DNA sequence: AATCATAGTCTACTGCTGTA
DNA sequence: ATACAGCAGTAGACTATGAT
């Protein structure tokens, strides 16, 4: 179920699309092109230099030299994690093409995880079904695979313009960075005149979306690669900005998430010294020098061993250069123990506490390296004391023992498990997933995260979305539980400066911590005309009623809005418009001929809603049914 | 004289005549002009206008056959029948089967020169084409000439193909699979415009079926034809296909535990190899398994030396001799460290002495059937199946559902949607009946078939006056036979609610006739996403009838009260069954209730969140 | 009279000449008439092909230049060779160097000559070391007005050839001159077999048509040669043959007169008239079948007979690997059930019932499974588009004559599948050519066929001298190209088959006086030039000198210092020249020969031609 | 700064089957 | 028959190199 409409994405959306006022879409001579490439979106650096001066003023961001350049088609938006920065740039993209056209667009990826992430949401039906009722348009994904002339290229390339569909290119920085784009080919797209992939994708003049631009360095290869496209213009999103900004038109910082309450709360657990380093195979430790491989022992070390030596590389896949340590006591079997008891004990206070409220599947997230029989006796025996759908969750939970399960392919299954995961259907809650696939975890009824055998920000960001309830809609105050080593100690306060550091001001002191009006008026007396008598007024629900007894009586109310707001395809007009106001197509189009005006553009739709809106509250027959 | 000419220009310019020696004038045309972008293509006169066609959007509504999908047999079925254009069913499709598909088997026609193929469609003027498809005038008169009149050319061929490949693609899960039967005439063709459509790197392989016995009189006897296979993503692909269900190896684990129960020790072997020396010859591929003990009947697998090159060498010593075994020419496949895992796992097969090379014990109930490329089946048997299904005499050069019953249970395995677009007699959905009803096998077709004319004919003399209703009567039997496991019919119906663009009366609508209004309903649902297999539950609201399906509600019906939207918010805040978040009604039947059920819809609270859409 | 061989040629010159002389009414002065050419089609009742369809791929233009370019290169003999014993009188050729400047040297001598090709052409795999390789320099300049194309895109096209590709353009660019000019070669009721994989073959097919035309395919043999079982989706078992002919000409049916056993069955089936009943005419067969039974290979298992001939049983009754239809077979006899095959029948019902109404269906003495009649006048009856060979075989073949290596060539042909296709497509004569020779399986097939056979065909085989891979089984042993270790295969392969020998040639570099084997290699290319088969004989004439040389009635000047002149005029028989070439590099001398030779051709006519 | 990606080479192996 | 060596074999692990 896709959140509809959010006040901190809409205004991400908005941000964008203002930016574009008076701009022209020019379309191609050539009419073989016409159909393949995307329209000039051309517009004057006066225009665009205004058009963003008026977006940071209604914003309140600073017009410094820093923030602006009208000598650059780079726009920038900043959204922090778990704020739905993909929704907003997909919107944005379906707003582009509504506006203007623009039917080709090009989503930069710096990752493998995110690839199949954007991707796994621009396929999904929830996506699908929104967009299409929201704009009548379908999404055609072409997705850039290494293969161990690209397909994805030919057919975006190739792919015709002729109403319904918006064509999208998702490409990682590994694939950008591949010589296979650099290549010359025996075959010709876009008309056959080009056999390289980045000249036949420079031909259809894409508009450009780069997911994290932190990992994009602009003097670094992959940017220099994304400058050979010659893009329209291109708009970066994400929560960091290492060097600096190009255009910024919105932003929506960390504390403003955290505070706004838009994002779960933080409640971390630090569970309670000696470094083995690599010398040169020698390593020195500090609580003596052990020579190398076999298991790591040297202290006690559960579980650990070398596998490749020049650098020494760990069972779990940490790589060691002549000069790196590591605690040995982070590998300790009671610490863990430890650790994971204390979350199974703590998740089920939150599962009594969500399952017998609509009721909220929550999940724990425990991440390892590479005891686990205790796990189990664990659940089982806070399970039986605990002995009413979590009397028979429980009971499941006991006559089973599949409460707990376990790089690109692994990932794709962790997308895929998604909705399994939130149904109430199945016992599984506790995940046990390997440090390395951390990138692949955005579930919003992440309650609990458990780093066993280990930016902040970006941690946590992992658990920071609103949860969904047994009816997969975003419950309308909950907190992660975060478990950290005793090796980290300054957590909540180095979360709290970085959350600060990253953003007059804020923080909220809660948050992150350690575990016009006078029509209203009339109205509410409309409806109205210790459990005190107050509140069984208070608390009583109705239902409005518009008392208009004929569809001829409708139009004449309409009518007179229309003419007093005379100082302001046809079909397309129409149909958007019935959709948010909402009056008979008919009607609509009846008054339209009546009057002496002449139709059609999204403007004139957005002033006659806010504008009909505050009419039909000014004027007047309405009611209020018992419901 | 004038033959002596002809002749010339056939001895030096053999490629300016097609394959019925008619004279191509372009190719000539092409080789007089010596005037000045080359580059690696399969290109046709109507390929712009195959892109077209792909692009243009469905002209038509679906409709259920009510009579038939309220038959007990056909009620919840998961099969269905599509009746009309194929091109505009997958079209429908697109919605709610992209990607969902696992496995497309097709029987396009061949291009035989005997089978009456000629291109045909519906649809325009060189002026209109021109527009549409950005080409010059002089194309679009040039593919008119042929789309219009009588062809049976490649590119007319070619033309009639894309969209409909171009379309299914789109219907293909990632780790899905396209099967194309076709024979000489327009194998490279296809195999050239599939390398187009699905990329070479997706390219499975081509499957040879020799499926015929000719002994007339020829150059070369002509017994065979193909199968060209294509996966969406290759990646996704699972990387092998096998049956663990052998009727050879499922024979032999019998034979192999039947003996087993009956003798104990030396006498074990001597009397299966007593069996063994007479059956023998049945046993292909397992004719060598001549061992057995208690675990069953094994072979010695003569399989540890290195192919083509040279190999791992090292001495693997004889439990008895204590000396090296022979080693093969080219040494060994495996490392040491694999060997010694083997010797340790008690695989290995000595002989009486070093001086034999080892083998690899192999039992019979770890055989696993490949797809091999070369199918040997006699097509001929298609007779005899419909003759067992009609007791009339020859309606359809059908298919055998024994040639795709192979194909399906390799691609999917036990489960998924199997799609075939040329139904032809509904060969692939009675496969899906027999699969099924053999199990752990639930399979669902999807069959589509245009409701073409039978031509005088048997079908035609018995009153089937469609190729439809041959198909659809062939399945009804089918299912019969077959425990009545039943399909659902789906039809294409005329667009009733259509207009010329115009703008002044324009909205002044007709009430809908109770067919518009189901067919409405059902096209509604499908355009929404929602599955022919989903069912549609009538929903009471204060005396409105509506319908719920997967999770959105549809208000068609006019005169929609105060009280059916009270009774909508107290069945979303009472029954436990009823959690819509998407709420669709008819425009034409809805100003004031229509902005009063979206007023109603956030106001109030659940705790979901409703969406109002507003449909024609 | 003045003549330097070997002239510019583009991508249509000799087309477009074709189409001027033999249509002058369809050409302006100017530019050709649509209208004149479309007049006379119609008037032959041929009608217009609604066909608009092309594989176009990079390197076209070019592929079409070098099938009318001109050769580039000399020819010279091996006289080493071609002196000893074995090989002296020999009709068999083999030709050192590359296929398409040795084809473009035999058309003037061997065109419409060819009865069979086979060729082994690259299949283009990953791993076979196919890449596309000229040994030309043109600059774009060059290529742009030869081909003609924009400067731009000549460019292109150079970069593409020197790149060197693998890819389906570079592959097509490789083989269509080569095939342009075999066809040449090709009688009117010539064909030509082509191998080929999955990698090429829709490829080959559409420029196979863009050769010969569509009308002119025979049809595609599948060779089922071999058996995977590395775990994949589709276990791939088959290759290709890709048969075209040059088809109004050629012969309505292919049938293989080889098997004399078979033959002789017909007859000894037939020759039973005299005796009718039975077990009488078994009684009489068995008594005669026992005696010559091992004389019968491979047809001596066909014990039995009836009034049709002469039959085996087959066990193909059973359906392998899957199960079939289950029925019951009454004895006609014991009148019980018949032992049911383990995996039931192939066929249904219905289709036994029809086998047991024509007899053909062999019963036990007991109620023992069924088995089907097979005939002796039925064996080899047709050329069937599936082969079922394993290709192991060629392994066998060429450890037989190569004892001492391991695995003397990478990936070699069974000369079964070759001596099949020759023996349904040929009878007994012609040329079989295989200008993609590699192990020499076409070449030795003849040598086979030729001595168990008794046919009387001629080989031409050509392969390139390109080097043994280094470390390899042919390296090892000293063998430096692929073409050392062809022409030792067919040393070899004479030996073990009465000795019938064969003729070596090689391409020569082409070019201040000449040294001896420059002057042999002008000889040798000059009267291959004028149209003389390289197995017709170039006899030594000596006017008084001289030394010059007569072919075919053309006689040859090459040699410095003529004087001698009159030792010419004098013939005297057999000596009859209608033609005089003589090297123009060796002028009032030469304008007396001219002056004399015309009043010498009265009576009765004698030419004369000034060569380089 | 410590992984993460891509392309390409080449290790490590398939299992039935022709012929002697 | 028993047995060696056949398969214009295949899939995927591993390496170099280079990105952030
Ligand atoms: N508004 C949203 N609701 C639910 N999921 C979202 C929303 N916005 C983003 N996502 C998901 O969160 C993931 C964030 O990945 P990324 O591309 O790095 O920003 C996306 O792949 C989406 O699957
Ligand atoms: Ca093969
Ligand atoms: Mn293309
Ligand atoms: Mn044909």
């Amino acid at each position: 179920t896709l959140e509809k409409n959010l006040p901190h994405q809409k205004a991400g959306v908005d941000a964008v699309m203002n930016v574009f006022v008076s701009a022209t879409p020019h379309l191609t001579d050539n009419v073989a092109v016409r159909l393949l490439a995307n329209p000039e979106l051309k517009l004057s650096e006066q225009q665009y230099y205004n058009n963003i001066k008026n977006v940071q003023a209604f914003n309140g961001i600073a017009h410094s030299k820093d923030n602006h350049n009208a000598k650059s088609n780079i726009i920038d938006v900043s959204m922090e994690t778990g704020t739905g920065k993909t929704y907003t740039y997909i919107k944005t993209i379906f707003d582009l093409n509504k506006s203007f056209g623009i039917n080709k667009f090009i989503i930069i990826v710096p990752t493998l995880s995110i690839k199949a992430g954007t991707v796994n949401f621009l396929k999904s039906d929830a996506l699908k079904e929104h967009f299409r009722d929201d704009y009548k348009r379908e999404l055609r994904t072409y997705v850039v695979e290494s293969q161990k002339m690209p397909q994805a290229i030919h057919d975006f390339v190739e792919a015709s313009n002729f109403k319904k569909y918006i064509h999208v290119l998702v490409i990682n920085s590994g694939m950008i960075n591949s010589k296979s784009l650099t290549d010359t080919y025996d075959t010709g797209l876009l008309d056959n005149q080009f056999n390289t992939p980045v000249d036949a994708l420079r031909a259809v003049k894409p508009f450009i979306i780069i997911d994290e631009p932190h990992r994009f360095p602009t003097g670094k290869k992959t940017w220099e690669n994304i400058e050979k496209f010659n893009a329209q213009y291109i708009i970066r999103y994400g929560a960091t900005f290492s060097e600096g900004y190009k255009n910024l038109v919105y932003r929506l910082t960390a504390v403003d998430a955290f505070n706004d309450d838009l994002v779960k709360g933080i409640d971390a657990y630090i569970e309670d010294n000696a470094n083995l380093k690599f010398v040169k195979d020698g390593k020195e430790a500090t609580f003596f020098k052990l020579a190398k491989s076999l298991s790591k022992t040297h202290s006690a070390i559960h579980d650990l061993t070398l596998d490749a030596l020049n650098t020494a590389v760990l069972s779990n896949g940490i790589e060691l250069k002549i000069g790196s340590s590591i605690n040995p006591y982070s590998y300790d079997q009671t610490l863990a123990d430890n650790m994971m008891r204390k979350a199974v004990k703590e998740h089920f206070k939150l599962e009594k506490e969500l399952l017998t409220q609509p009721r909220i599947k929550p999940l724990t997230l425990f991440f390892i390296d590479d005891l686990k029989t205790k796990f189990e006796e664990y659940v089982l025996a806070e399970a039986n004391e605990l002995l009413y759908k979590n009397y028979l969750e429980k009971t499941v939970t006991n006559i089973s023992s599949v409460h707990g399960g376990y790089i690109e392919q692994e990932i794709n299954e962790i997308l895929h498990d998604k909705e399994l995961l939130l149904s109430l259907d199945n016992p599984r809650r506790f995940i046990f997933s390997k440090w390395t696939l951390r990138e692949g975890w955005d579930n919003p009824n992440v309650f609990q995260i458990c780093k066993l055998r280990s930016s902040k920000l970006q941690e946590v960001g992992r658990g920071l979305r609103l949860p969904v309830n047994e009816y997969m809609c975003r419950v309308k105050n909950f907190t992660l539980k975060y478990y950290v080593d005793f090796t980290e100690k300054d957590f909540v306060d180095s979360l709290v400066k970085e959350v600060n550091e990253s953003s007059p001001s804020k923080f909220t002191q809660e948050l992150k911590e350690q575990i016009d009006n006078f029509k209203d008026s009339d109205a509410y007396s409309r409806l109205k005309s210790e459990l005190k008598e107050l509140w069984d007024l208070i608390n009583q629900k109705a239902v409005i009623e518009y008392k208009i007894n004929s569809e001829s009586e409708f139009l004449s109310i309409f009518k007179s809005f229309m003419l007093e707001e005379t100082e302001r395809s046809y079909r397309e007009f129409l149909d958007n418009l019935s959709q948010t106001i909402f009056v008979k197509h008919g009607t609509l189009h009846k008054v339209f001929c009546d009057i002496k005006d002449t139709i059609l553009n999204i403007q004139t739709i957005r002033k006659i809603k806010s504008g009909f809106s505050k009419y039909l509250l000014n004027n007047s027959f309405s009611l209020g049914y018992n419901l | 004289a004038n033959s002596k000419q002809l002749a010339v220009l056939k001895a030096n310019f053999p490629q300016c005549f097609d394959k019925n020696g008619a004279f191509i004038q372009e190719k000539l045309l092409e080789i007089i002009r010596a005037s000045e972008k080359e580059s690696y293509s399969l290109n046709w006169l109507g390929k712009s206008y195959a892109r077209l066609l792909a692009n243009l959007p469905p002209k038509t509504l679906l409709a259920e056959d009510k009579t038939h999908n309220q038959q007990e047999e056909n009620k919840n079925s998961q099969h269905l029948l599509i009746k009309g254009d194929n091109l505009e069913v997958l079209k429908h499709m697109v919605n709610a089967y992209a990607e969902k598909v696992k496995m497309i088997y097709i029987d396009p026609p061949y291009n035989t020169g005997k089978d009456g193929f000629v291109y045909n469609d519906d649809r325009f003027t060189p002026e209109q084409l021109s527009e549409l498809a950005g080409i010059d005038l002089d194309e679009a008169k040039r593919i008119l000439e042929f789309t219009t009149k009588g062809s049976s050319s490649h590119s007319a061929w070619l033309t009639f193909i894309y969209p409909r490949l171009y379309i299914a693609r789109e219907l293909m899960r990632e780790d899905g699979t396209i099967f194309i039967s076709i024979d000489h005439n327009e194998f490279s063709q296809l195999k050239l415009v599939c390398d187009e459509i699905f990329g070479e790197q997706n390219h499975v392989g081509d499957l040879v079926w020799k499926n015929a016995t000719d002994n007339n009189p020829s150059n070369i006897a002509v017994e065979h034809e193909y199968i060209i296979v294509y996966t969406k993503n290759k990646e996704q692909l699972i990387s092998e296909w096998k049956s663990n269900i052998s009727d050879v190896k499922n024979l032999l684990v019998n034979i192999g535990e039947e003996f087993a129960s009956k003798y104990t020790g030396n006498e074990l072997q001597e009397k299966y190899t007593q069996w063994f020396r007479e059956h023998r010859s049945e046993l292909w591929p397992l004719d060598r398994y001549k061992y057995i003990d208690k675990d069953g009947i094994y072979t010695g697998s003569q399989s540890v030396h290195n192919p083509g090159k040279e190999g791992y060498r090292y001495d693997i010593i004889h439990p008895k001799t204590k000396k090296p075994c022979k080693q093969p020419l080219m040494g060994y496949r495996f490392p040491l460290d694999t060997m010694d895992r083997l010797l340790s796992e008690e695989k290995i097969i000595f002989g009486d002495d070093e001086n034999k090379i080892i083998e690899l014990k192999v039992y019979a109930k770890d055989y696993k059937q490949k797809l091999s490329s070369v199918i040997h089946l006699d097509g001929r048997v298609a007779t005899n199946e419909l003759k067992e299904l009609f007791p009339m005499t020859q309606p359809f050069n059908a298919k055998t559902i024994k040639l795709v019953e192979d194909l399906i249970s390799f691609a999917c395995d036990g489960e998924g949607i199997v799609l075939d677009f040329f139904a032809g007699s509904g060969t692939t959905a009675h496969t899906v009946f027999n699969l099924n009803n053999k199990n752990k096998t639930s399979y669902q077709f999807i069959t589509v078939q245009l409701d073409e004319p039978t031509k005088k004919s048997d079908a035609m003399k018995h009153g089937y006056n469609t190729i439809f209703d041959l198909t659809k009567e062939r399945l009804i039997r089918a299912s019969k036979k077959n425990r009545d496991q039943g399909f659902k019919v789906y039809q294409l119906m005329p667009d009733f609610r259509a207009k010329d663009e115009s703008e002044l009366t324009f909205f002044d609508d007709v009430v809908l006739t109770p067919e518009q209004y189901d067919t409405l309903l059902t096209t509604w649902c499908l355009y929404d996403g929602s599955l022919l297999t989903t069912p549609i539950e009538d929903v009471d609201l204060g005396g409105y009838k509506a319908h719920l399906c997967d999770g959105r509600l549809y208000l068609i019906a006019p005169n929609f009260t105060s009280e059916a939207l009270k009774a909508l918010l107290q069945k979303v805040d009472s029954d436990k069954d009823f959690a819509p978040n998407k709420v669709v009604f008819y425009g034409s039947n809805f100003s004031a209730k229509q902005m009063e059920l979206n007023e109603a819809l956030k106001s109030y609270a659940n705790s979901i969140e409703l969406d109002l859409v507003v449909r024609n």
